[PDB]
C-alpha cells in the first residue's frame, strides 16, 4: 500500500511493503487554536494509537489514504 | 544540494500555506 506522509517537500507518497503499512493522519494546535492552523501529520505505522485525548488521531492502511483536509489530491 | 533528511509541517487551514522543513544550504 502507499501513503501521504508529510515528510519531505511536498506530501511524500511512500509504499509500506513490511507488515507496518497504517497511515495515520493525526492533528492536534499548530496556531489555529494560536494564531496560522491546526497540526498536520501523516505517516506510516503498523500500530496507530488512538490519541483523541484533543489530537484528532486517524488510522486507514490503505494506498493514499492518508491525505488532510487543507490540502489533498485535487 | 539536498543530502539530507525530510521534515513537514502541514496545518489545517490553508491549502496555499504549507509550512515546509528542508535544509537549506
Amino acid at each position: 500500500i502507499v501513503c501521504h506522509t508529510t515528510a519531505t517537500s511536498p506530501i511524500s507518497a511512500v509504499t509500506c511493503p513490511p507488515g507496518e503499512n497504517l497511515c495515520y493522519r493525526k492533528m492536534w494546535c499548530d496556531a489555529f487554536c494560536s494564531s496560522r492552523g491546526k497540526v498536520v501529520e501523516l505517516g506510516c505505522a503498523a500500530t496507530c494509537p488512538s490519541k483523541k485525548p484533543y489530537e484528532e488521531v486517524t488510522c486507514c492502511s490503505t494506498d493514499k489514504c492518508n491525505p488532510h483536509p487543507k490540502q489533498r489530491p485535487g | 544540494e539536498e543530502r539530507g533528511w525530510k521534515h513537514w509541517v502541514y496545518y489545517t487551514c490553508c491549502p496555499d500555506t504549507p509550512y515546509l522543513d528542508i535544509t537549506e544550504e
